[PDB]
RNA sequence: GUAUGUAAGCGUAUUACCGGCCGGUACUAUUACUUU
């Protein structure tokens, strides 16, 4: 992406990396600690890897998560690190004695962590800390960013 | 890169496919040819003569 | 940009002159100006010197046609005419 | 009868008459033929609809020319009405 | 009439070979390759003539079109406009014995 | 249906039912095979084998003597035509009428039906993105179509 | 050399008697050697029998792609089985696994999470069509009992249908213990083009 | 075309009803159609279906009794949340003695009756009297 | 004598342990709907 370039000096918040004085070394040269997702989900390793500091992710930042569990669709990816789903639904109305298919169209986090996330992708997000406005969800997994055909390169 | 990538296991997947086919054909011709054999050799000399 | 919907070529003559006499105009000053395809060249490279006269880019076949047009609407019918009374005389 | 059944075992003569789509199991009326120019030896199994302007198997010779329903298999041949 | 020629030349262009235009085509009518030379009806008096005379000379047929520059070329399919063709080798044809 | 005009007329194969049949028929499904690539190295399209084969031959059906209909065997030797035959016949014929049109201007009937045989391409063609054997976003445009049929 | 047994009768079942019976029956085939390299191919991964009411079908297992060099023979293979092993009347189906659209506990299809073909009815459909191998049943015409109960009518073509004729009554059997659905013959009795 | 396969089906046999033929053929036959017709067999409605193999979609003969007023197929298939069972069964069934209108429930293609013991309610194929 | 509706068997998703069939664990196509 960015080298975490902004005109502010990226650093997560109780974590300084202590060269001096201290039990030495066993590689990887990074403290990062990283998540178990735990409602059994499963973490992408590129929060263990991950350089980028989003402050807004919970893999690297100082944030839960909280409540809601729901799955919708990607309809936009156009933003740097948020992305808009849109979930269609029957809303039964009895007067009618037939629905409405009515929709939401809500904004959610997208952490740097996920990656081809492409209109349109069935994703799991979950309500988040209120994270700029439209923005008051986080997703917790991307389980399409998806190519049922593609995750095995065709030639 | 990644067609060439993907040229790379597809085309050494027909290069298997063709040696399981040699394979295939080779003990085709050669299980035939030696049971065959086994069973023929005196009995087609006596046919010709008859 | 489609700059103007409706006016096209005739906005030169821009709120002078009436309206039915400006859309008599963009008809025929699209006609002069454009290129025609050269019978003799079969490439489309015959734009209006003056009136009356068409003269071919390539080939430099210069060509006698109607003053907005190469081909009049009067012409073609008039050359097929005497072409077919021709055959008759003959045989 | 208005209670007329017997389509389950349909009548001969009747099934006959309809057509060809208009079976219970929809059966092709479209059969197969052997065709013998006698100048050749060579069997070619050609159709009297026949799909193709048919040459026999190196002389260009002709077979069948097609007509709309049924290509008429041109004078002087001689076919079997059969799958081989 | 005529259609003829605009299912004939896509043949030759897929299966075949070709060479277009004035000098490919007298290039190929010199050395005999030229099988068939295809003038157009438009083609500057002289040279419908000499491609003639080149053709005749080399007793090899030529092909009178029925269209225009773009005609030919269109039914090559090449967007150029083509005032002469040589068909060099043809491999699906009855073309090669034509007269339009 | 007949979607262009009101036309019910219906008129469709009758497949015969025995799916392994013929009996009579010496040829192995090589011999098939072989043909079949032979006439699509020569530039026949598959619906041109199917028929070919028929009269030529004895092939019954090319599906049932070879497990593989014509398009899947011209595939697997790699013979399939870029554009699958039946838009390329409809692309034909659009491009055809567009260049009628240009020189016959004022065929009301003419421009009407270039519309029907456009509309069917682009519904025809929108099947096909949808199995992927066409790239996804491709478009039927004219000044190309032109090109495509020669 | 020595085709007897471990050799065609595994894929399956090392044992039985059955296996090992029909296996010898094979070999002496062979041994007129037009019949040898077609024949030496087609392995038997099981034989099973059972009895429609006094006398018993042996009913073999193909491994499918010995299914279509198996076809091509057929008549000459099981009526010479049909004479060797006689009273026994022989048929061939291919063992095909039965697999299910969601089954239970809010659960499974996987392994390989199923093309059309990996399913139940196109093995079902493929059991009617190896156990009549010349004749192929023309129309298939399926009865619904006043009392709950399923019956399929088995319509036989005409042609070649005297091998399979006299096993018509068998074929119930053969259909009732492995796939179920009782099943009755009719033929059309003669060749009546529409 | 044929939407609702199921419809063009089940009118075709009231018609045949309303000659008082017999036999009908059916086209283009369902899964729907088949579970629909098994239903009809159990309570007696219908004679014997056969449903013959065109490698095209099934067509399907009927022979009837000739027992049945009228078979009617519901579409759109209004999801019942197991109380509106008893204002449906009201307002179309001659009788709360009989007549049994159909589902499509979560265990199978089952009439109202069978579908209040095994307590699955559903989506509403049709009706039958 | 039936009837089979109910129960258990047998044919690539009821496979595998631990503690004495039971009960966990390991478990598994998305939904709309529907069930509790």
């Amino acid at each position: 992406m960015a080298d975490q370039n902004e005109r502010a000096f990226q650093k997560q918040f109780g974590v300084n990396l202590n060269r001096k004085v201290k039990p030495g070394i066993t590689k990887k040269k990074l403290l990062r600690r990283s998540r178990d997702v735990g409602l059994g989900f499963k973490t992408p390793r590129e929060a263990i890897d991950g350089t980028y500091i989003d402050k807004k992710c919970p893999w690297t930042g100082d944030v839960r998560i909280r409540g809601r569990i729901l799955t919708g669709v990607v309809r936009k990816a156009k933003m740097q690190r948020t992305i808009v789903i849109r979930r269609d639904y029957l809303h039964f109305v009895r007067k009618y004695s037939r629905f409405e298919k009515r929709h939401r169209n809500m904004s959610v986090h997208c952490s740097p962590v996920f990656r081809d996330v492409e209109h349109g992708d069935i994703v799991t997000i979950g309500e988040c800390r209120p994270l700029s406005k439209t923005v008051r969800f986080n997703v917790l997994k991307v389980s399409k960013g998806q190519g049922a055909k593609k995750s095995f390169k065709k030639y | 890169m990644l067609a060439d990538q993907a040229e790379a296991r597809r085309q050494k997947v027909r290069e298997a496919r063709k040696r399981r086919e040699e394979r295939i054909a080779t003990k085709k011709q050669e299980l035939i040819a030696l049971h065959a054999k086994e069973d023929e050799i005196a009995a087609k000399a006596a046919t010709a003569g008859h | 940009a489609k700059r103007t919907k409706k006016v096209g070529i005739v906005g030169k003559y821009g709120t002078r002159y009436g309206a039915s006499l400006r859309k008599m105009v963009k008809k025929m000053e699209i006609t002069q100006h454009s290129k025609y395809t050269c019978s003799f060249c079969g490439k489309d490279s015959m734009k209006r010197a003056v009136v009356g006269i068409w003269s071919c880019k390539r080939c430099k076949r210069t060509v006698a046609g109607g003053a907005w047009v190469y081909s009049t609407t009067a012409a073609a019918s008039v050359r097929s005419a005497v072409r077919r009374l021709r055959e008759t005389k003959e045989q | 009868m208005p209670l007329a059944k017997d389509l389950l075992h349909p009548l001969p003569a009747e099934e006959k008459r309809k057509h060809k789509l208009k079976r219970l199991v929809q059966h092709p009326n479209s059969y197969f033929m052997d065709v013998k120019c006698p100048g050749c030896y060579r069997i070619t199994t050609v159709f009297s609809h026949a799909q193709g302007v048919v040459v026999c198997a190196g002389c260009a010779t002709i077979l069948c020319q097609p007509t709309g329903g049924r290509a008429k298999l041109t004078e002087g041949c001689s076919f079997r009405r059969k799958p081989q | 009439a005529l259609e003829s020629t605009n299912a004939r030349l896509a043949l030759v262009m897929k299966s075949g070979k070709y060479c277009l235009g004035y000098k490919q085509t007298l290039k190929t009518l010199r050395q005999g390759k030229a099988k068939l030379v295809l003038i157009a009806s438009n083609t500057p008096a002289l040279r419908k003539s000499e491609i003639e005379y080149y053709a005749m000379l080399a007793k090899t047929e030529v092909q009178h079109y029925s269209g225009t520059n773009i005609e030919l070329g269109t039914a090559c399919g090449k967007y150029f406009r083509v005032c002469t063709l040589s068909i060099t080798d043809p491999g699906d044809s009855d073309i090669i014995r034509s007269l339009e | 249906g007949r979607m262009h005009a009101p036309g019910k007329g219906i008129s469709q194969s009758a497949l015969p039912y025995r799916r392994t049949v013929p009996s009579w028929l010496k040829l192995n499904a090589d011999d098939v095979k072989e043909q079949i690539k032979k006439l699509g190295k020569k530039g026949l399209t598959p619906s041109k084998i199917g028929i070919i084969l028929r009269d030529s031959h004895g092939v019954a059906q090319v599906r049932f003597v070879n497990g593989n209909k014509i398009l899947r065997i011209m595939k697997s030797v790699g013979l399939k035509p870029d554009i699958p035959e039946d838009l390329y016949h409809m692309i034909k014929k659009a491009v055809a009428i567009r260049k009628h049109l240009e020189r016959n201007r004022k065929d009301k009937d003419g421009k009407f039906r270039l519309i029907l045989v456009e509309s069917r391409i682009h519904r025809l063609a929108r099947y096909y993105k949808t199995k992927s054997v066409l790239p996804p976003n491709w478009k039927y445009e004219s000044s190309t179509a032109s090109a495509l049929v020669a | 050399m020595a085709i007897g047994s471990k050799i065609i009768k595994p894929g399956g079942s090392d044992p039985d008697d059955f296996e090992k019976s029909i296996a010898q029956a094979l070999v002496e085939l062979e041994a007129n050697s037009d019949l040898k390299p077609y024949l030496r191919d087609l392995h038997i991964t099981r034989a099973r029998e059972i009895e429609f009411g006094s006398k018993k079908a042996v009913i073999i297992y193909v491994p499918i792609p010995q299914q279509k060099v198996f076809q091509k023979i057929q008549i000459i293979l099981v009526r010479e089985l049909e004479k060797k092993f006689s009273g026994k009347h022989v048929v061939v189906i291919a063992e095909r696994k039965i697999l299910p659209k969601p089954t239970r506990k809010a659960r499974n299809p996987l392994k390989q999470k199923r093309p059309r073909s990996r399913t139940l009815t196109a093995v079902y459909d493929a059991i009617l069509e190896d156990l009549v191998f010349p004749a192929e049943i023309v129309g298939k015409r399926i009865r619904v009992k006043l009392d709950g109960s399923q019956l399929v009518k088995v319509h036989l073509d005409k042609n070649q249908q005297t091998t399979i004729e006299h096993k018509v009554d068998t074929f119930t059997s053969v259909y009732k213990k492995l796939t179920g659905r009782d099943v009755t013959f009719e033929f059309p009795d003669n060749y009546l083009n529409v | 075309v044929r939407m609702n396969v199921l419809a063009d089906a089940l009118k075709c046999i009231n018609n045949a009803e309303k000659r008082g033929k017999r036999q009908v053929l059916l086209r283009p036959c369902s899964k729907v159609i088949i579970k629909f017709l098994t239903v009809m067999m159990k309570h007696g409605y219908i004679g014997e279906f056969e449903i013959v193999d065109d490698h095209r979609s099934g067509k399907i003969v009927v022979n009837l009794t000739g027992r049945l007023n009228k078979c009617g197929v519901i579409s759109p298939r209004f999801d019942v949340p197991i109380n509106d069972i008893e204002k449906w069964t009201n307002n179309l069934l001659p009788s709360r003695q009989f007549g049994y209108v159909v589902l499509t429930t979560s265990g199978g293609i089952m009439d109202h009756e069978e579908a209040r013991r095994k307590h699955l309610g559903g989506k509403i194929l049709g009706f039958f009297f």
